């Protein structure tokens, strides 16, 4: 061995082993999907109860970077929220010199070389956090761009980062997200999650959404209570 | 900027590098010192002369002042740093507060650049031990050594370097009252102990007196073959 | 093969702080007691060489006119730690007008002893007793290799530490006098020491309310001695 | 293990270990146990000592008049974290003149704290804040850890033997949101009793109490009036 | 970020710096150079063979000049050669700029080695993979000269670097003398560098640069066919 | 062959060899990828296929080639995150050639300023030397086309046909036998003779979806990206 | 990072540190240079060692450098640690002359080269330098001097030293020939091609094999001088004819 | 003014195989003398030479940072300065003090080394040289300087008529100004020896 130590050496066929000891980080993290509809973006967070004596909403895996983007990842909780600032400080930085909000094309490639430089020295290590960015402009349509701890980003219809990957993208596909608009999608995005992570490794678990589009006209927040009761009207009709 | 700590400790509560620096100090080669109670004598020994060099070139005793005279023992190349970092801060000491530096001021200074130099980063500590030897203000002779960890000590008689256990051993069965009756009584006490250390039989020692107002005066090979004459004399008669 | 100095333990601790309580066991022991008349505080001084000058090494040395201080474990790094405690009581002297307190002197040593790394390079291997007198009346206190002081009533540091501090807790109480809490730790040290006690191995110093820092000397030390 | 050496180092299955050493450091110290009402927030330490003429080792500290904080782990550490705590309350006051919000605090301390664990050659802070306080919005428990993550909580408890103490609060959590600062100080009480041996527990020397209250400023209690508070508990069946 | 600030080149116990010793290993492996001065211009030349026909061989360059009157080859690799170049054309400037004088030959080698040596002491390096030849007429009589990865250098009348150079010092050693003339160091020099190279030596197989009173140049190979053709 | 720690950091073995460099040359092949230019007479053409394994995911966020300058493209080999990396650096490098020297940078002094940075990392034992390649096309003037191949060792040259990826030497072997025959070179055979190359090596005989071409031409030198129904106009044009 | 760290500056277990003695083994081998004085002058008698047929034979000397308008050096060791030292203290002399308006003294020229070479032996994490080399010179003081410098940092003054291969061999040799002020600069030479006959094992003394440059003092001028490849050949031979006369007749 | 705190004057002219320079000798402040012996002309050199005038801090600080300079390029390289190559050099020492300049300006005067040929120049406080083929004039009484050289100088001079020429040249021009005289140095040098006299002025 003596290869996989430092970020600085490859290995004798060619890869480094730092930042795929790193990505296997990520799979000890829940779950995190997110699928973009029509018109704006619905994230999904499917949050474990650890013990009775935490509070709900604590400790929310489900960011909030501009006015506009949304963030929401799976990692080491420490490292997310400290991506989770330089991404809020570069927004703010683009605004202040250029005077309109930042895109994402440009803004999840900022990010992404910030995590990239990470992967070079020995001073340093990898982050253990793979995340999501999406948003919805009027002059751009909707948004959906993701990281993982190497620094790699791309578009997608429709992604999910945590224990079960591709347990759960197996049936973002049988969805149609062409056409739907974001109000069925809200009823979609919690089913998908109630499949998944079986009663016997947890006992309960949390739901936690968010929503980005022109119905929220631009803005990222979370969804209304009201309407996630109905998705968790929509949770026990999985059984049948 | 070369950082990186030299000296941790141990798993039992040492300094390594400070006692690998130790004995450094113990294969230096011997220098002895007494105080009498108007001149002072200190001299070194295994002076070890090739008949092709410049004898004062190789000197170890050095001034710092008028009244403070330096032996050292381990590896000249550290010794000649400190001495000169030593006079720069006795001579910016009159520069200051008028009078001229007392030895037990000069002995702080050198023991606490000594120490520091064990508590940072990238750097080896010294691998000397000093002598320092002065007679003050209102005539108080006295003398100190420094640890090459940075402990001043006085003392009444010492000695350092190679062969100092024995020597050390030697002036405790000899270092009486009457011993420092006269000066040229108390030099028979440090040509009688440096003969029992390595051999040095008058042709590789150097001793250096100081009488409590002049500089330091070497004397030549001819007072220490006078010396050395007597010194043999009363041990040919009594045994 | 090589740890960093700033490596964590399996069992959580550190190393080289650990190691830094290892090197105070090598010291000279000493001993301190808090009275309600005042803080008496004692030390040896291990002499090595008959030719060996007995006055030029000390242990106990004096921070400010109402406090002392009585060092172990090495000796050559306590006396930075004493330089920096003398300033800090004249900067609150030269501010404020008044006396910092003996607790808080204690602390702005104590956020100094755990400062090493690779920037801006190795833990202090003292341990310190400080003894003095302020507006709450007569304090002791013990700092560590490690940064943590706490306020004690009779304490024993050095080699012959858990040996001490058996013997003395059996002898305290909380209503000494200064005149026998003197008497009652030499009795300790007569016992724990290598060589005869005299007026030569030892010293005192003691503070009290009325008057300043005092430290004993030759003369009338060893009429306890004779007392005993 | 050649993994283990350094903050930053993988491991092959993806778990720092000088993270998970530093969590060791605080599950040696004594424990604390911290919980809220609607309006008030109630944490209790548990102190120790070396030998028995020496005294305790106090652990809640003072932050401002309306945060306080609970220690566990080595001081020194904690002593560098609560100056840095104390001057991030004073300048918001300085210069926005309102208290600093405590959610918005701690957000400032997982910042602080997860630098030196991505470093080289710097090591974890081992300290185990708990931490009580008002926002506009009532109450908080907050902890946090040395891997810089921290956790909203209503009631937590963290030390050396700490489990036993959480099972008591699982069971008696319905009664918390209800009760004055009388019964909910001796529910707390209640809890550190059952993280000790079976012969000694509360002989007012060794527990001190901190409360911050919707018309009360953070005030600790300590060794003489805990007394009022320590009276009225019953004997540890057995 | 920062560096290393530590040397990675350490005296090995018999007294030998290692990693010197390797990089000249490096050298040894290198494409064939040969140089010759001959008592009005020096001339160099050296040897390019592309792995396959598809490479432009007219787009990079081995024999470069530094100034008006000074050229350079190397026997080495590729990239660590670029380096000293356009350190040596910067080195060429600042004593223009001072004395406002093209800067003479041995002035320039003093400095271009003084790098080198400064460069296998320093924290965190490893050191140079390549030797030089540098060749220049500064106040009439021409100069040779080859310094190497440790930062020495010497003087050579004629001498060979990369494979098979001692076969090639001996082969010059039976050839060179004091009295030739620049387009007779040519025809000795295409003819050394011919005992170790491949079957066929075409125009652009081999790349030739000389110096005369007139200053630097580097042939084109229109006329190093010339020069090829009523060869060996 | 080995001695110290020549195996994990850029020093010398005993036989003059480093192994961290050719370590890094193979770390191109993990991509499983195939880039294949080609210079012609009055123009210069990339081509290169793109794999998507998924519905899920944008296929437009995909592409390998990018555009450098106006007039400058290229196509990037080898591991995603460090080669987004590398061409951040060369649109800025081309910037500072406009703002000092006033002029369009030509694409040799671009491709030399490159190789220079990449030699930086094989010359400090800190740095990981970036593995992956850099291909570039321009039109210059008075010099017709020109391509330019940098790798990760710092090395450069000029070529007339390249083939970069998993599948180099038996591309090579077929374009120097389709070149020593010495055919005139039109616009429509150039960018036959380069799907052909892939598409007898890779063996697919793919439609108009997989593959993307970039292709510069001394009648708009403009850099550009050619549109799908134009590519299947090429397509079925090749199979007479 | 600290992994690949050598500690170059640390001690050993007993006592002595090994970085200065493998430079001090380095300087046993790779050169021979030596000098000897008596009187009015001072020599300095190098060995080349490259004596390969294809040189220029140019820079006026190989080991010798000018160093002070009337003080020069020979070295030993590694040549390009060599040419960083030359020109460092080249401008020590010339700092010193700005500041003073005095050329520097011999001594204290030796004694600021050879701090800066203690420095690297003692903190940065740095290789030392593997080059010891000789002084002479002339000054006011004390008239003409001879020193040497070792890559530990510590100089001395001497009459007579070589730093070759077999030096042991040449110094045991000095100190059985020799006097002390009376000899001059003829016997002196004719010293020098005895000693460095016996040490280099290439026999016959071939005249392109060594250097000699002399330091006598002219009024205003301390002429350094070095003798050209003419006049070595003759006196190479006024050696060979005595020990064939100083040979048969014993 | 500055130039005017403690006067001066350096003149050279160029002969057939030769070169001339004088200075005065006088050191003052402003209305002052303090003495008659106040070197302003410094060797650089064999047969190379160079004279200073204005501020006197300013003679004393060039002249000893252009040595340090001189050493080195000297030792560093194996031959002597050429002539042209100094003026090059003074030039860069001036123009570092682009906004601190020193208040003095040069005049170099001397023989190239292997082909004897002679070589003038002078440059401003910042450094812009001038070559010339007759003469060149530094110091606070430069009019009276060109009077006499304009008037006096010839094209093709042997040694002895160089003399002659720059002797009136000085001995009229300083008369006529205040703050310069007491005494004048001549230094005429040539590719076999070298002369240096001193004349009889009016120590008025």
């Amino acid at each position: 061995t003596g290869y996989d130590l430092s970020a600085s050496t490859f290995s004798p066929d060619g890869r480094v082993f730092q930042v795929e000891y790193a990505m296997k980080a990520v799979e000890n993290s829940s779950t995190a999907i997110g699928i973009r509809c029509k018109d704006g973006v619905v994230f999904g967070v499917e949050k474990l109860v650890l013990s009775k004596l935490y509070e709900e909403g604590s400790n929310k895996r489900l960011f909030n970077v501009d006015r506009h983007v949304g963030m929401a990842v799976a990692g080491l909780l420490a490292d997310a929220r400290s991506l989770a600032d330089i991404a809020r400080e570069e927004a703010s930085n683009f605004r202040s010199n250029f005077g309109y909000n930042i895109p994402l094309k440009h803004l999840a490639d900022r990010v992404a070389m910030y995590v990239h430089a990470y992967t070079l020295y020995s001073a340093v290590r990898p982050f253990g956090c793979s995340f999501m960015l999406g948003s919805y402009s009027v002059n751009d349509g909707a948004q959906l761009y993701m990281i993982d701890p190497s620094g790699v980003s791309y578009g997608y219809w429709g992604c999910a980062i945590g224990k079960a990957r591709q347990a759960a993208k197996t049936e973002i596909e049988k969805l149609q997200m062409k056409e739907m608009t974001c109000r069925d999608i809200v009823k979609e995005v919690a089913k998908i999650i109630y499949i998944v992570h079986d009663e016997v490794k947890d006992k309960a678990f949390e739901l936690e959404l968010s929503w980005v589009g022109e119905l929220t006209n631009g803005r990222h927040e979370i969804v209304p209570k009201d309407i996630r009761e109905e998705a968790e009207k929509y949770a026990k009709e999985s059984l049948k | 900027s070369y950082d990186r700590a030299i000296t941790v400790f141990s798993p039992d509560g040492h300094l390594f590098q400070v006692e690998y620096a130790q004995e450094a100090v113990k294969k230096g080669s011997t220098a002895v010192g007494v105080r009498g109670r108007d001149i002072v004598v200190l001299g070194v020994e295994k002076k070890s002369v090739a008949k092709l060099q410049d004898e004062r070139t190789v000197r170890k005793i050095c001034a710092l002042d008028d009244n403070v005279c330096m032996a050292f023992a381990g590896l000249t190349a550290d010794a000649r740093i400190v001495i000169n970092r030593a006079r720069v801060e006795c001579q910016s000491h009159r520069l200051t507060v008028e009078d001229p530096v007392t030895v037990e001021y000069i002995t702080r200074y050198i023991a606490s650049l000594k120490q520091r130099y064990t508590q940072s980063n990238g750097r080896r500590p010294f691998g000397i031990s000093a002598l320092i030897v002065g007679f003050d203000f209102d005539g108080t002779p006295r003398l100190y050594q420094t640890d090459p960890s940075g402990t001043y000590h006085a003392w009444k008689a010492n000695a350092i370097g190679r062969g100092a256990k024995s020597v050390r051993e030697f002036l405790e069965k000899n270092y009486t009252d009457e011993a420092i009756e006269t000066d040229d009584l108390t030099i028979k006490l440090v040509i009688k102990a440096l003969l029992e250390v390595v051999q040095s039989g008058g042709k590789n020692i150097e001793l250096a007196v100081m009488r409590r107002d002049q500089s330091l005066k070497i004397l030549n090979p001819e007072e220490i073959e006078k010396y050395v004459a007597e010194i043999e004399k009363e041990k040919e008669e009594n045994e | 093969y090589d740890r960093g100095v700033n490596t964590f333990s399996p069992e959580g601790r550190l190393f080289q702080v650990e190691y830094a309580i290892e090197a105070i066991k090598l010291g000279s022991t000493a001993i301190g007691i808090q009275t309600s008349e005042g803080v008496c505080l004692a030390v040896e001084k291990r002499i090595t060489s008959p030719l060996m000058e007995p006055s030029s090494i000390e242990k106990i040395v004096e921070i400010d006119a109402h406090i002392g201080c009585a060092m172990s474990g090495l000796i050559a790094d306590a006396k930075t730690l004493i330089d920096k405690a003398r300033v800090e009581t004249q900067n609150h002297w030269f501010t404020y007008n008044e006396t910092m307190t003996v607790e808080s002197v204690t602390q702005a040593v104590s956020n100094l002893a755990l400062q090493f790394g690779e920037e801006d390079s190795r833990p202090f291997g003292v341990a310190l007793l400080f003894g003095g007198v302020d507006e709450k009346g007569p304090q002791l206190f013990h700092m560590d290799p490690s940064g943590t002081f706490v306020q004690c009533d009779a304490r024993a540091i050095g080699s012959a530490s858990e040996g001490a501090q058996s013997s003395l807790q059996e002898v305290y109480h909380k209503s000494m006098t200064l005149k026998e809490a003197i008497k009652s730790s030499l009795i300790i040290l007569k016992q724990v020491m290598e060589e005869k006690l005299n007026a030569t191995n030892i010293e005192l110093a003691t503070v009290q309310p009325g008057q300043n820092f005092h430290m004993f000397t030759k003369e009338e030390l060893e009429e306890v001695i004779k007392d005993i | 293990n050649q993994y283990d050496n350094d903050v930053t180092v993988w491991s092959p299955q993806g778990r720092i270990h000088q993270i998970e050493y530093a969590m060791e450091a605080v599950k040696q110290g004594s424990a604390t146990v911290g919980l809220k009402s609607k309006t008030h927030a109630v944490l209790v330490a548990l102190k120790r000592a070396q030998s028995e003429l020496a005294a305790h080792q106090k652990k809640i500290l003072h932050v401002d008049n309306h945060i306080g904080i609970s220690i566990a782990g080595l001081t020194a550490d904690a002593r560098l974290l609560c100056n840095f705590m104390r001057q991030e309350c004073l300048d918001s006051r300085f210069v926005f003149d309102r208290p600093l919000p405590v959610s918005r605090l701690v957000s400032l301390i997982g910042s602080k704290t997860q630098i030196p664990t991505q470093r080289y050659g710097r090591r974890p802070y081992g300290v185990g804040l708990l931490i009580a306080g008002y926002d506009d919005m009532g109450p908080h428990i907050f902890q946090t850890c040395p891997s810089a993550n921290y956790f909203d909580c209503r009631a937590m408890s963290i030390g050396a033997r700490s489990q036993s103490a959480r099972t008591y609060l699982e069971r008696h959590m319905s009664e918390f949101m209800e009760c004055n600062l009388n019964e909910l100080v001796k529910h707390g009480l209640r809890a550190l009793r059952e993280t000790l041996p079976a012969e000694q527990d509360l002989t007012t020397k060794n527990v001190s109490i901190g409360i911050v209250g919707k018309d009360l400023e953070f005030t600790i209690y300590d060794d003489d009036d805990v007394s009022p508070f320590l009276e009225g508990l019953e004997e540890r069946p057995q | 970020e920062r560096g290393y600030s530590f040397s990675l080149t350490t005296f090995s116990p018999s007294g030998k710096l290692v990693q010197i010793e390797y990089a000249l290993a490096a050298v040894a492996g290198g494409a064939p150079s040969v140089g010759i001065k001959a008592a009005n211009g020096v001339v160099l030349a050296t040897e390019k063979k592309q792995k396959s026909i598809l490479y432009d061989e007219r787009s990079v360059h081995k024999v470069e000049p530094i100034t008006k009157h000074i050229g350079l080859v190397y026997s080495g690799m590729g990239p660590d050669y670029r380096v000293l170049v356009h350190r040596a054309r910067k080195l060429a400037q600042q004593y223009y700029l001072v004395y406002q004088e093209p800067i003479p030959t041995a002035q320039l080698v003093q400095r271009v080695a003084s790098v080198m040596q400064e460069y296998t002491q320093s924290g965190g390096v490893r050191p140079f993979g390549v030797s030089l030849l540098i060749c220049g007429w500064n106040e009439g009589r021409p100069y040779l000269f080859q310094s190497d990865p440790s930062g020495a250098y010497f003087a050579w009348k004629a001498t060979a670097m990369g494979k098979n150079y001692v076969n090639g010092k001996t082969f010059l050693e039976k050839r060179y003398n004091e009295d030739l003339e620049l387009e007779d160091a040519i025809h000795t020099a295409i003819l050394t560098l011919k005992e170790s190279f491949e079957g066929q030596m075409t125009e652009d197989n081999i790349e030739v640069g000389i110096c005369n009173e007139a200053g630097f140049r580097r042939l084109t190979p229109t006329e190093v066919k010339d020069y090829l053709a009523a060869i060996a | 062959s080995s001695a110290g720690f020549d195996r994990h950091i850029t020093i010398f073995s005993p036989e003059g060899r480093l192994y961290q460099v050719e370590y890094a040359f193979k770390a191109i092949n993990q991509g499983g990828l195939t880039s294949v230019a080609v210079r012609g007479k009055d123009c210069a053409v990339i081509v290169t296929q793109k794999k998507v394994p998924d519905k899920l995911l944008d296929s437009s966020t995909v592409t390998h080639l990018f555009k450098i300058t106006e007039n400058i493209g290229c196509v990037m080999t080898g591991m995603t995150a460090d080669s987004r990396s590398q061409v951040q650096r060369a649109r800025y490098e081309a910037a500072n050639w406009k703002y000092k020297y006033g002029y369009e940078i030509p694409v040799d002094m671009l491709c030399k300023r490159i190789a220079d940075i990449s030699q930086v990392y094989t010359q400090n034992a800190e740095m990981r030397p970036l593995g992956c390649c850099m291909i570039l096309i321009g039109i210059d003037e008075e010099q017709g086309p020109q391509v330019y191949k940098c790798d990760p060792a710092g090395y450069y040259c000029g070529f007339k046909a390249t083939a970069a990826g998993v599948k180099q030497t038996e591309s090579t072997s077929f374009l120097e036998k389709k070149v020593k025959k010495k055919f005139d070179w039109t616009f429509e055979q150039t960018v036959e003779t380069a799907i052909t190359c892939l598409s007898t090596v890779l063996s697919i005989d793919f439609k108009p979806s997989e593959i993307e071409v970039g292709v510069v031409t001394v009648e708009n030198p403009k850099f550009r990206i050619l549109t799908e129904a134009e590519i299947d106009a090429h397509l079925v044009a090749l199979a007479e | 990072s600290r992994r690949y760290d050598s500690r170059t500056t640390i001690f050993s277990p007993e006592g002595r540190l090994y970085q200065v003695e493998y430079a001090m083994e380095a300087i046993g081998h790779a050169g021979t240079c030596l000098g000897i004085l008596a009187n009015d002058g001072v020599l300095l008698a190098a060995e080349r060692r490259n004596i390969h047929k294809l040189l220029d034979e140019v820079f006026f000397s190989e080991k010798i450098y000018k160093l002070n308008e009337d003080m020069a050096c020979s070295v030993a060791g590694i040549t390009s640690d060599a040419n960083v030292l030359t020109n460092e203290l080249r401008l020590i002399a010339q700092r010193y002359l700005l500041q003073y308006q005095e050329p520097i003294p011999c001594e204290q020229l030796v004694t600021a080269l050879c701090d800066i070479k203690q420095a690297y032996t003692q903190f940065g994490g740095k290789r030392p330098f593997g080059v010891s080399l000789l002084y002479i010179g002339w000054d006011k003081h004390y008239g003409f001097q001879l020193y040497q410098s070792d890559p530990s940092g510590n100089y001395g003054g001497w009459k007579a030293t070589c730093i070759g291969n077999n030096s042991a061999a040449a110094v045991s040799m000095l100190k059985q020939d020799y006097k002390e002020g009376e000899m001059t600069l003829k016997s002196a030479l004719a010293l020098a091609i005895k000693v460095l006959n016996k040490t280099m094992d290439v026999s016959k003394l071939s005249a392109e094999k060594v250097e000699i440059a002399t330091l006598t003092r002219e009024n205003g001028k301390t002429v350094i001088r070095v003798l050209k490849q003419k006049e070595v050949e003759q006196l190479i031979k006024k050696h060979e004819e005595e020990e064939a006369k100083a040979e048969r007749e014993k | 003014s500055i130039m005017s705190y403690n006067g001066g004057a350096v003149m050279a002219m160029k002969g057939k195989n030769c070169v001339a320079i004088a200075a005065d000798r006088r050191f003052g402040i402003q209305a002052q003398m303090v003495t008659t012996d106040f070197q302003k002309i410094f060797p650089m050199g064999d047969r190379l030479y160079i004279g200073l005038a204005g501020l006197a801090t300013d003679v004393q600080t060039v002249a000893q940072r252009l040595k340090f300079r001189l050493n080195l390029y000297e030792l560093k390289e194996g031959r002597q300065i050429k002539p042209y190559t100094l003026m090059s050099m003074v030039a860069n020492l001036l123009y570092e003090k682009r906004f601190g300049p020193y208040y003095t300006e040069p005049v170099i005067a001397g023989l190239d080394p292997k082909t004897f040929k002679p070589f003038i120049c002078s440059l401003d406080l910042i450094g812009c040289p001038m070559v010339t083929d007759d003469f060149v004039v530094s110091g606070t009484c430069a009019e009276q300087m060109y009077g006499m050289c304009e008037s006096l100088w010839e094209p093709n001079m042997d040694p002895d008529h160089l003399f002659e020429t720059i002797s009136q040249a000085m001995l009229n021009a300083v008369d006529r100004d205040a703050v310069s005289g007491m005494g004048v140095i001549v230094h005429i040098i040539e590719k076999d020896k070298i002369t240096t006299r001193t004349l009889k002025a009016r120590m008025d």
